[PDB]
DNA sequence: CGATCCTCTCGAT
RNA sequence: CGAGAGG
């Protein structure tokens, strides 16, 4: 195109390795921040408990349920309940999951995020299905039942961002590095004898040219060219973590422009 | 127990406006916009972009206390240039930068495999 | 607290974004200060930390047992073979700006303890309430919506300042204050004042 | 004592304390719940009516609200219950028991209260979260820290009572103690550490940062100072932007060791019209020093101005540091391979010097120095050599510490750590003592059952050859443990001992005060001093000044 | 079998103890600089030998990683604090009816451990977690 | 306004006294045998070696507020390599008639020795140090 | 030489040679009489005591003795002209400033010095280190110090631990 | 994991604290301080086991 | 709990101090700060 | 009586810090209870700030009774006292 | 002992001297010895200085001794504070201890004395001696819940 | 006391990897280091999550209630 | 006859 | 009342 540039080194179902050229440091960082916190996802945020004759306490279980990853593909077509006109929740603003489990076997019975069942009318949107990546296809060990042990619960999953609770976090950790050779002197390597021998060289060093001692420091040089890697939890596919990241940022910049337009009258 | 609600970080309060544009007393053609329910995500980005404009004499943001989600933005420009127009342009450029990044990332992603 | 007489209470909580980060996306769970180190001379803290990093990476047990041949130098060797600088430092970036920090940070796991004594179990405030039977002074203890003791050491502080009107109300209005009828002849509270 | 000199009181609160880089010196962070508990009885006036009516409307649960409305005929109206808590029409003269609000003066305290400074008036800042928050530079007077200390708060109820607080106990009024005729509060920890780092000659900051720093100073005149470096890249120096925090007409001069007017070492201090000419800003300047920047700012610009200063200096330094970062690792205890040979070869000679005196003493060729036992002299010598040892080895370590050494950095700022610390962690722990003697023979003719009888060797009587970094041998371990215990015991002894001493001293002098004749007297009216302190001067307003007519040659005097 | 013996402080007075079976008595005739300086045998006439010098500590101090690298009082302080730390005091807490019980949601065994911890069931009933800790001057908070 | 002093100096010593970006240079005039100079310089932005012959200039030349270069239509009082701004803080009489001024460039110090500084270097908040080649 | 005294004369001077921007090149407009009598009259205004009687007036003259030594030393004709190059206008201000500062420097009647003094000894004592001492290097040079000595002193110990006589 | 070594007294679990004392039937000599007339003393607290 | 079950009360020449003889019998670290420092011991 | 005449008064013509503190408190207490103000509050609502203004403007009609240890006293008006501090 | 003393030329000079330190005291007899400067002889026992050279020398030594305890620590306290304690102790013509034996047995106020120590006993001898309480002390007003003649209340306000 | 869902530090879902971790150790007779690696727990914050986990739930389940 | 202040909790009669 | 405990 023309502005910031991309070079996707590695691409998987849960990881993007890329090079962000023609960008100011602020933008890369801001987009890193927004990926971490401001992207909407759907997570459990209400547990009605009918029976819990388990080892574990109601809220301990409830806590795990929020952390359980849920399909947030079509999340933009589900309202925040706070905006929904319904009294409480509904099919437009929420997804209802049910969990019934009883220790049938003598052997310890296990409870999985697969054992959760949607009851809500999904209205054809790719939403609320618990994220399974488990080879054996179970995904997340919620609880363990013994024998007479029963756990009957209902749960409403709502739209939210990691800023309100980390359970709505769509990404894991985000690798971020600029200037692998310290040509900018943006850091001061602590040493005993030799910085070069003592500090491990970066993977990204082969992506930039080495300094060359017979050259002075570059003063007009600026922070531009970033080696980022975005990891998904599985709520949203990797590309979307970065595309929705880019979007959500521009979305909230646009609101500022909009606010100036609004206060410009009365 | 004395902890505020987590939506207080992004949901606007009662009355509460997003931006408040106060005139700077200590300098001519300067202004202080208070952004309510915002952090270093917007703060840095806007300030950084303002510095790219050759008409912006001064630009800086600060978050007086971590507890509260709000930052102050001081902007001083040259004669015959409204800081509101400077902030407007700044935001506009930022969107166009992201607009490009969006299509660029997409273009690469579709050329990728796995 | 760490297992090294390094007790402290939380000051603030930052969310992942605002937190300092390693180029691999790692963020601290906790941030302790360089200052609470040289005075205390708790080297075992730093060793345990160095050791813990290697345990985590190697997928092994940290041998923090006393009289051993385990050395900072030997641990360092191991950690370096793992691809990190041997003395546990790491280049970190400012979560606000994204810029590298001029300093490298001693970063790694360390077994920390969640102790009793929690704010909300201690917070207490009283603006008038239950009074003792005998003395007619505020009751004792948080548990009973008690008053706080303005002891004699605090009495001394006020006298030092020369806050005489303030000292009086601390001892009369807040607390004890009462009215008696005295005889102008014998000067005793032996007056049967039939008010009304 | 329990019900009359001291007593349980109303309008009091307590909690865990926390520091706040973003709070004013004279401010105290009051948790929302506490502020909703404690009240002020405010008489209804036309100046306040509309505020008070709105507060009554907010009631007991919304923060700037109130509980209880008192009327003529002193009958209370409980706002959380009253069927008319909504209705309510305020009359002038009536009382509204409003919640404790922002800027109300309050008495903050930390026990043991053994100073006027352990109780000071503070401005209120109602805040989220359950801790009382306070400026780091008010830590020292209270002797507080954030490892779990709780602090007390008393709320004045009288108009004349809140005047007494703000006009006599206010934290700014309290900056310069009459105790030491110097400030009792200075720049500490991070801000002390950072100020050094920021202030170095090497430290240069660019436009981007400069502006955010400039904007961070509240007292800022909105004027960008001209960068020291104009040429390739306009660069500002740490000193330059920090001089923005410093007020005008602030003059400060020092001269440390090296110090020439060209200060090649960048030591001493020269501040003119409140701009730093040369010299690194560390403890000697920005601490609670006698001839410090604080002692000057208070005495020249005022307690209020000086109080705002702490704030700005912190605001800038804290910001710069947040973006620079500072840390401490195990590599900071690691001293050079060659230094390590030099250290062991040092302990080696100490070990021989002792063996030698041991061999000498044993041959009955030891001469006892008058007034002391032949054995006393031996022990005195051995001890000296071993102390000489630790010290040399430590100095060896200290020397080999690179300037980039984080420990060395705190030692330089004066923020944390002493030589002794560098010495023990890196070089050698040293001789252990109990009852002021080296480890004694607890067992018959031996310190431990792992030794032979009659063993006066460094090792036998408690000399720890090893550093904390190296580790301590079992024998060394136990001997250190014995010496450590002694400290712990006598700490517990002091706290109680000094506690009583203080009380008796107070009680003994309590009734003494200056009368309207500058005569210092007691409750009976007996003269202790005819002029207070022999000069009738207030201790806070005094400062060390050299008397020029006392020294130098009679020749130099006349000249 | 007479290989091990019980000795009290009074009898302890008449014996000579070796600290290690190895380093304390094999033979006589380079050195790792990193390792701590250990004094020469200079005693031969042993009657006994320690089981393990680390056994001089008891239950609380036995939880400390490297106490031989800490200043002696810090060791006393942590000996007091481990006692205030939360964890899983017993497996049957769900069944007991006691005033005040504090249980950690996700107890983790320490990454760095003492040999003694084994006999103390610390990695079986831990009281603490393995936080990722940064030593840094961050926000000043 | 206007230049206050100009001279070509030969570098005699270069000192990185426990500093990485700064160096203390010792100089003396090529024309004046009694003229001396001592200076702290940023060696990252302007590297200086032994026997270097630098051309030093002081001027009050080209209050208010610093506005960014904006070289769009800006022509500053230099064709020079290295430029600094400081304050005159001390004026010394080095016996007979020899004078010696002291300048601080935000901590980077200066000391010039001579005599002809007569109708020149005043106790001004002004002074821009200029160095070329 | 260095002793704690009210009024920093050094600062007042620096301030005057700033407030008045004096050029150390132009000769001062001061008289010997201006300096000599000026500095003499200033001494008469450094009131600590007020009463119109010799008994009190002597105590007054006594209370300021040391301060006036400093004043006279610092404001001697030679210095005021050669050292500080004070103009009549600048000098006059210095004199006013000293007088003003000196008066603010006086102790306030009502000042509860009893408690003050007690805490001022107490607090530092609480801070004191070691029950024994730091002296413990020499086998018998030891003298009771710190808290236990402070205890001996205050209790007026009839039988002290280390009685010593120092013979000149 | 419970170790025992304690008692249950009205549902409340009581620990007996091990009490340090000097052993009897022990002969000890003590130098008496300067003010006293007796220079030294041989002590024995004879008890029936 | 393990620590509590192994405590040592000492009532009332230098009983607070860590005596040589305590080697291998009493823990050199485990004792309360202040109050009953070194009077309360742990095996 | 006993007293001391206006002339022969030997105390500081200056107001003590405590003197100020009590005066300010006393007057702020009066203003707070709707007492008439002897100055024009330029948008001032706070009783203490008002008493502070009244002090600068020297519009407070309170006279200080300064007691001596023999019992005798000196009377000094707020008007006459110098307010340095 | 390294001693600073004026040079003929005026400058203060380090002219070292021989000094004798003692284990024990008998001031009375050691000063009357030849070869010793009796005008300079000192003792850490200020109570002996008192007995031999009077109460004013006592005051001086008692100060020197308090001062040293502060200074030994490395600390500094303004003269006036220790001067006042030293004065309080000394003003009775003797050495009034800061113990219930010294200052508390003093001719002060019954209520203010019992606030310290020997509470009941003080009050009984007060009743038996038929003592009059001035109500001028802090404690007395503190006890009576009255504004004490402390700073702010050390004067009276009128119209 | 169950494998936490998600790594406290980074947020990576670790709750699905427990059984699998125990199988790699027992069945595949692997060492912790390689086992953790095989489960793709690359950063030490994630390795500690599983490596340090004490699965008390099993002991609790042992009681009948 | 006194022997740091203050704080918290529990338990038992 | 006593025991434990916090700074
Ligand atoms: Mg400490
Ligand atoms: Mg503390
Ligand atoms: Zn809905
Ligand atoms: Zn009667
Ligand atoms: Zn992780």
């Amino acid at each position: 195109e023309e502005g910031p540039q991309v070079k996707i080194r590695e691409a998987s179902k849960d990881n993007v390795d890329f090079i962000l050229s023609n960008v100011d440091l602020a933008m890369a960082n801001s987009l890193r921040r927004v990926m971490i916190a401001e992207i909407p996802t759907l997570a459990i945020d209400s547990v009605e408990v009918e029976t819990n004759t388990t080892v574990l306490a109601d809220e301990f279980i409830a806590h795990r349920l929020g952390l359980i990853p849920l399909q947030s593909m079509d999340i933009e077509q589900l309202e925040y309940s706070r905006d929904c006109f319904c009294e409480d929740h509904c099919d437009k603003c929420s997804v209802v999951l049910t969990l019934q489990a009883f220790g049938e076997s003598e052997s310890t019975t296990n409870v999985y995020s697969k054992d959760l069942v949607i009851v809500s009318n999904l209205m054809g949107r790719n939403i609320g299905h618990p994220i399974i990546q488990d080879k054996e296809g179970n995904g997340v060990l919620i609880c363990k039942l013994r024998k007479g042990q029963e756990l009957k619960l209902t749960c409403v999953a709502k739209k939210g961002i990691a800023k309100e609770h980390a359970k709505w976090g769509p990404a894991a950790a985000i690798e971020f590095e600029y200037d692998p050779w310290n040509k900018l002197k943006h850091t001061d390597y602590w040493y005993e004898q030799d910085s070069a021998k003592e500090w491990p060289q970066s993977k990204n060093c082969e992506y930039e040219d080495p300094p060359n001692e017979g050259d002075p420091f570059d003063y007009k040089a600026q922070a531009d060219t970033f080696y980022m890697n975005v990891e998904s939890v599985g709520s949203i596919p990797v590309d979307q973590v970065v595309v929705r990241g880019i979007d959500t940022l521009q979305k909230k910049v646009a609101s500022i422009l909009l606010a100036l337009t609004q206060m410009d009258q009365d | 127990m004395n902890a505020p609600d987590r939506f207080e970080l992004f949901l606007l309060g009662e009355g509460e406006s997003k931006l408040k544009i106060d005139p700077d007393t200590k300098a001519p053609n300067a202004v202080v916009i208070t952004f309510e329910k915002e952090d270093h995500t917007l703060g840095n980005l806007i300030r950084a972009e303002l510095l790219n404009d050759r008409k912006v004499l001064f630009a800086a943001y600060k978050v007086e206390h971590p507890f509260f989600a709000r930052f102050k933005l001081r902007i001083q420009t040259t004669e015959g240039y409204d800081p509101k127009d400077a902030l407007k342009n700044a935001c506009n450029s930022i969107i166009n930068k992201l607009g490009a990044l969006k299509t660029n990332f997409e273009t690469e992603w579709n050329l990728q495999t796995l | 607290a760490s297992r090294h007489g390094q007790k402290g209470t939380i000051g603030i909580t930052y969310r992942r974004e605002d937190m300092p980060f390693t180029a691999e996306g790692i963020v601290p769970d906790l941030i302790i200060n360089p200052h609470a180190i040289p005075s205390r001379m708790t080297v075992a803290h730093l060793i345990e930390c160095l050791l813990s990093k290697v345990a985590a990476l190697s997928g092994n047990e940290g041998d923090a047992s006393p009289f051993t041949d385990i050395t900072v130098e030997g641990i360092s060797k191991l950690l370096r073979e793992h691809g990190y600088q041997s003395r546990g430092f790491e280049v970190m970036y400012n979560g606000h700006t994204g810029k590298k920090l001029m300093a490298q940070i001693f970063f790694g796991p360390t077994y920390y303890q969640r102790l009793r004594h929690m704010v909300d179990d201690k917070i207490h405030a009283r603006a008038r309430g239950p009074m003792q039977v005998l003395t007619r002074q505020p009751v004792e203890g948080r548990s009973r919506d008690g008053g706080l003791r303005f002891g004699e050491m605090e009495r001394d502080c006020m006298i030092a300042h020369g806050a005489a009107s303030f000292l009086k109300e601390r001892l009369m209005e807040a607390s004890d204050a009462f009215r008696v009828h005295i005889c102008g002849i014998c000067g005793l509270m032996t007056v049967i004042a039939k008010l009304n | 004592r329990g019900n009359l000199m001291g007593k349980r009181v109303d309008f009091s609160a307590r909690t865990v304390i926390s520091g706040d880089p973003n709070l004013e010196l004279d401010q105290v962070g009051v948790p929302k719940s506490i502020a909703k508990t404690l009240t002020y009885p405010e008489v209804v006036t036309p100046y306040n009516i509309d505020r008070l009516t709105q507060l009554v409307r907010n009631g007991p649960n919304e923060h700037p609200g109130a509980k209880y409305v008192i009327r003529d005929s002193g009958d209370r109206i409980d706002l959380r219950y009253s069927k008319r808590a909504g209705d309510i029409q305020l009359q002038y003269g009536w009382k509204v028991e409003r919640h404790i609000m922002d800027n109300d003066p309050v008495l903050f305290n930390r026990q043991p209260s053994l100073h006027k400074m352990s109780m000071m008036a503070h401005r209120v800042k109602v805040i989220p979260y359950s801790t009382f928050r306070l400026n780091l530079s008010v830590t020292s007077p209270y002797n507080a820290d954030f490892d779990g200390d709780e602090m007390n708060l008393h709320v004045p109820q009288s108009e004349e009572t809140r005047a007494e607080l703000s006009q006599l106990c206010a934290v700014p009024l309290q900056i310069v103690s009459p105790q030491s005729n110097k400030p009792c509060m200075g720049i500490v920890q991070d801000t002390l550490c950072g100020i050094r780092k920021l202030t170095l000659r090497d430290t240069f900051i660019e436009l981007d940062q400069v502006l955010n720093m400039l904007y961070w100073v509240p007292d800022w005149d909105g004027v960008i100072p001209t960068p020291a470096i104009i040429k390739p890249k306009p660069l500002w120096s740490g000193k330059q932007i920090l001089s923005v925090a410093i007020p005008n007409g602030i003059h400060l001069q020092r001269f440390d060791e090296g110090t020439t007017l060209l200060s090649p070492k960048d030591n001493g201090m020269l501040i003119i019209d409140g701009q730093i000419i040369f010299g690194v800003v560390e403890k000697k300047t920005v601490g609670s020093s006698n001839g410090g920047l604080i002692h000057v700012v208070t005495r020249e610009k005022g307690p209020q101005v000086c109080a705002k200063l702490f704030g700005n200096i912190q605001k800038v330094v804290n910001f710069w540091l947040l973006h620079n970062g500072f840390s401490t690792g195990i590599g900071d205890t690691i001293a050079d391979g060659p230094t390590m040979r030099e250290i062991t070869e040092t302990i080696a000679e100490a070990k021989k010097k002792v063996l030698d005196v041991t061999k000498e003493a044993q041959a009955n060729l030891l001469t006892a120095k008058h007034g002391m036992t032949l054995r006393e002299s031996f022990e005195d010598n051995v001890v000296r050599f071993l102390n000489e040892a630790r010290d040399k080895a430590g100095r060896l370590a200290e020397v080999n510490l690179k300037d980039l050494n984080n420990v060395k950095q705190m030692v330089m700022a004066g923020s944390k750590g002493s030589f002794i610390n560098i010495a023990q962690m890196s070089a050698c722990v040293g001789q252990q003592s109990v009852e002021g003697k080296r480890i004694a023979f607890g067992f018959v003719d031996r310190t431990l059952p792992h030794f032979s009888k009659d063993d006066y060797s460094p090792e036998s009587k408690g000399f720890v050859e090893n550093s904390y970094l190296r580790g301590l041998t079992p024998q060394e371990f136990f001997f250190h443990a014995m010496g450590g215990r002694e400290g712990l015991i006598d700490t517990a002894v002091k706290t109680a001992e000094t506690g009583y001493i203080q009380r008796r001293l107070v009680k003994a002098l309590e009734d003494i005060m200056v009368h309207y004749d500058n005569t210092t007297r007691n409750s009976l009216g007996n003269v202790i001093q005819f002029i207070y302190g022999e000069d009738g001067m207030d201790a806070a307003h005094i400062e060390k000044q050299s008397l020029d007519t006392i020294g130098g040659s009679d020749a130099a005097f006349e000249k | 079998e007479g290989l091990v013996e019980y000795i009290d402080a009074e009898e302890e007075e008449s014996i000579l103890i070796a600290m290690q079976p190895e380093d304390l008595e094999p033979a006589e005739a380079d050195v790792d600089p990193a390792k701590r300086i250990r004094v020469s045998h200079h005693a031969t006439t042993f009657t006994h030998c320690e089981i393990h010098p680390s056994m001089i500590l008891g239950v609380a101090a036995s939880i400390i990683p490297f106490p031989d690298h800490n200043q002696s009082p810090r060791n006393t302080y942590q000996s007091a604090m481990g006692k205030q730390a939360m964890g899983v005091f017993l497996t049957n807490y769900n069944v007991r009816m006691d005033t005040m019980a504090n249980i950690l949601y996700y107890p983790q065994k320490p990454l760095g451990t003492t040999r003694a911890m084994e006999y103390l069931k610390f990695r079986e009933l831990p009281a603490g977690q393995n936080a990722i800790v940064a030593i840094a001057c961050y926000s000043g908070y | 306004s206007n230049t206050l002093f100009d001279d070509i100096f030969q570098v005699s010593e270069v000192d990185p006294g426990r500093y990485n970006k700064v160096c203390r240079i010792e100089a003396a005039s090529t024309t004046q045998d009694q003229c001396k100079l001592t200076l702290d310089i940023n060696v990252e932005l302007f590297p200086v070696a032994a026997q270097d012959s630098l051309t030093v200039t002081i001027a009050s030349s080209l209050t208010r507020s610093w506005r960014p270069p904006q070289a769009g239509d800006r022509s500053l009082a230099d064709d020079y390599d290295y430029v600094m701004y400081g304050t005159a803080y001390k004026f010394e009489e080095v016996s007979k008639d020899l004078i010696a001024v002291y300048y601080s460039f935000g901590g980077l110090l200066m000391r010039l020795e001579g005599n002809y500084r007569n109708l020149n270097n005043l106790k001004q908040e002004n002074a821009y140090l200029l160095i070329r080649r | 030489a260095n002793w704690p005294l009210p009024v920093n004369i050094r600062r007042i001077i620096q301030n005057a040679q700033q407030t008045f921007h004096i050029d150390h090149t132009k000769p001062s407009d001061l008289t010997i009489k201006d300096i000599v009598l000026g500095v003499k009259d200033l001494q008469e205004n450094l009131l600590v005591l007020r009463g119109k009687n010799e008994i009190i007036q002597n105590a007054q003259r006594d209370a300021v003795t040391l301060f006036c030594c400093l004043l006279r030393s610092r404001l001697a004709t030679r210095r005021v002209l050669q050292e500080y190059r004070l103009t009549k206008q600048a000098f006059d201000w210095v004199l006013s400033n000293i007088e003003a500062q000196f008066l603010r420097s006086v102790v306030h009647p009502g000042e509860m010095v009893g408690v003050l003094a007690a805490q001022s000894i107490g607090e530092p004592a609480t801070q004191m280190t070691l029950n024994t001492f730091h002296f413990a290097g020499v086998a018998s040079k030891k003298v009771t110090s710190g808290v236990p000595r402070l205890k001996e002193i205050l209790n007026v110990a009839k039988n002290m631990k280390t009685p010593s006589l120092t013979v000149y | 994991f419970d170790m025992g070594g304690y008692f249950i007294i009205n549902g409340s679990e009581k620990v007996l604290i091990a009490q340090e004392r000097s052993a009897g039937n022990i002969v000890q000599v003590f130098k008496k301080a300067a003010p006293s007339p007796i220079s030294h003393v041989a002590e024995i607290r004879s008890a029936l086991e | 709990t393990l620590s509590h079950l192994r405590r040592t009360n000492t009532p009332i020449a230098k009983p607070r101090q860590l005596h040589n003889t305590h080697w291998g019998l009493v823990c050199p670290a485990e004792t309360p700060e202040g109050q009953a420092c070194g009077l309360v011991k742990n095996l | 009586e006993k007293a001391i005449p206006k002339d022969q008064r030997a105390t500081t013509p200056y107001m003590t810090k405590y003197e100020r503190a009590r005066i300010l408190g006393t007057r702020a207490l009066q203003i707070s209870m709707n007492a008439p103000v002897f100055v024009d509050l330029e948008g001032e609502t706070d009783p203490l700030r008002i008493a502070m203004k009244e002090l600068a403007e020297k519009k407070i009609p309170l006279v200080i009774r300064r007691y001596l240890p023999d019992g005798s006293f000196e009377d000094w008006s707020v008007e006459e006292l110098i307010v340095d501090l | 002992y390294d001693r600073k003393v004026p040079s003929p030329t005026g400058e203060y000079v380090k002219e070292p001297e021989w000094v004798l330190e003692t284990d024990g005291v008998n001031l009375s007899e050691v000063m009357t010895v030849p070869g010793i400067d009796p005008t300079r002889i000192y003792t850490n026992s200020f109570i002996d200085i008192m007995e031999v050279l009077g109460i004013e020398a006592g005051r001086a030594a008692l100060y020197k001794e308090v001062y040293n305890v502060i200074a030994s620590d490395g600390s500094y306290v303004n003269y006036r504070h220790m001067a006042l304690l030293v004065d309080v102790m000394t003003t009775q013509g003797g050495l009034t201890s800061v113990t219930r034996h010294g200052f508390n047995r003093s001719n002060t106020g019954a209520l203010m004395r019992c606030s310290f120590e020997e509470t009941v006993e003080i009050l009984f001898e007060a009743g038996a001696s038929a003592e009059l309480d001035d109500c001028r002390g802090v404690s007395e007003n503190v006890i009576l819940g009255q504004m004490a003649p402390i700073g702010t209340g050390a004067f009276d306000v009128m119209i | 006391m169950i494998v936490p869902v998600r790594c406290f530090s980074c947020g990576k879902v670790v709750g699905d990897k427990w059984e699998s971790y125990l199988n790699l150790l027992q069945e595949d007779e692997l060492d912790e280091g390689t086992a953790l690696s095989r489960l793709g727990l690359k950063r030490y914050c994630c390795r500690r999550m599983i490596l340090t986990h004490v699965d008390l739930i099993e002991k609790f389940l042992r009681y009948n209630p």
